[PDB]
């Protein structure tokens, strides 16, 4: 998922921007991967309990 | 063949070469000619074999010494101004040998 | 004018019209990477204005310069100053002509150019925003603790 | 001594240790000057008496 960047890749986004642009999508792609893994996490501890 | 040409038209009628699908190799040019005035203004020369572009022209025409040095983006004089004109806003190279 | 910094940095140089805009944290272009370049994480100011009084005179002035051939890139905040003729092909070649191309080029100026190649007298600033004793403030005010 | 973004760091510590070479015990090093060069260092050399 894009998570509203330009593209889904990190290695396509780094080695296709330069870094204090791409920083703004590589944020993005890090809030949005993060937030699926606390979904994760969450849902884990559910199961488990 | 727009390097290995042997009747490059004159200034004031330049050929103007639409150059398309092909792999711009820049050392097949490296090698053909000893250049000496290949200054580029939107690109570099040696970072030229890793970018991609939609389209390409290569405007060739034979001129004097002097009229090398004219031939730039803002510049003025009698082939500057009268034979060819370089915009301001240019993304490009010209190569003289 | 509220703030404290331990070190100022005043660059200075004279540069072209387009140049000021390629002047900039982190930018591409033969002045931003043979020429200058500033780091990435730059806290400070950068001043530009247009200067055809001085740097301008009759029948031209070529005294200023500008490096186009350089072997690497520019680290942040480093100088270089050399003649060192590029190389070519292979060739150890050392002199002017083909396929062996002085570094730097003359950055001349007329009273009569455009606006993008106007002489744009450029002076940067750089500050360090960090925990350290500082040494440059402005209007200064204190109270009994 | 360090370069970092120039800022050059000397750090010390002075003590006749056991003397016979360096030493096992720990010992903290307290930096004495922080000064910035600003500059390019390749080489490194030390003088005699
Ligand atoms: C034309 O091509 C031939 C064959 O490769 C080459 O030997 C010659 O140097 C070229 N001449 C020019 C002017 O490009
Ligand atoms: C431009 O080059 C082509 C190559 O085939 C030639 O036929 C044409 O006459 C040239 N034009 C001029 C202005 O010389
Ligand atoms: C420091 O000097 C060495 C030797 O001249 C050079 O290779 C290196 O690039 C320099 N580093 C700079 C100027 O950032």
């Amino acid at each position: 998922s894009k998570f509203g960047a330009i593209s889904s890749v990190l290695n396509d986004i780094l080695s296709r921007l330069d870094p204090p642009e791409a920083e703004v999508q590589i944020d993005r792609l890090i809030t949005g991967r993060l937030q699926s893994l606390q979904t994760y996490v969450t849902q884990q501890l559910i199961r488990a309990a | 063949e727009v390097f290995n040409a042997t009747r490059f038209a004159s200034v004031y009628a330049w050929n103007r070469t639409r150059i398309s699908n092909c792999v711009a190799d820049y050392s097949v040019l490296y090698n053909f000619a000893p250049f000496f005035a290949f200054k580029c203004y939107g690109v570099s020369p040696t970072k030229l074999n890793d970018l991609c572009f939609t389209n390409v022209y290569a405007d060739s025409f034979v001129i004097k010494g002097n009229e090398v040095s004219q031939i730039a983006p803002g510049q003025t004089g009698n082939i500057a101004d009268y034979n060819y004109k370089l915009p301001d806003d240019f993304t490009g190279c010209v190569i003289a040998w | 004018n509220d703030l404290c910094f331990t070190n100022v940095y005043a660059d200075s140089f004279v540069i072209k019209g387009n140049e000021v805009s390629q002047i900039a944290p982190g930018q591409t272009g033969n002045i931003a990477d043979y020429n200058y370049k500033l780091p990435d994480d730059f806290t400070g100011c950068v001043i530009a204005w247009n200067s055809n009084k001085l740097d301008s005179k009759h029948s031209g002035n070529y005294d200023y310069w500008y490096r186009l051939f350089r072997k690497s890139k520019l680290k942040p905040f480093e100088r270089d100053i050399s003649t060192e003729i590029y190389q070519a092909g292979n060739k150890p070649c050392k002199g002017k002509g083909p396929n062996c191309y002085f570094p730097l080029q003359s950055y001349g100026f007329r009273p009569t150019y455009g606006v993008g190649h106007q002489p744009y007298r450029v002076v940067v600033l750089s500050f360090e925003l960090l925990h350290a004793p500082a040494t440059v403030c402005g209007p200064k005010k204190s109270t009994n603790l | 001594f360090k370069n970092i973004d120039g800022y050059f760091k000397i750090y010390s510590k002075h003590t006749p240790i056991i003397g016979r070479d360096f030493p096992q015990g720990f010992s903290a090093l307290e930096p004495l000057v922080d000064l910035p060069i600003g500059i390019n260092i390749t080489r490194f050399q030390t003088l005699l008496a």
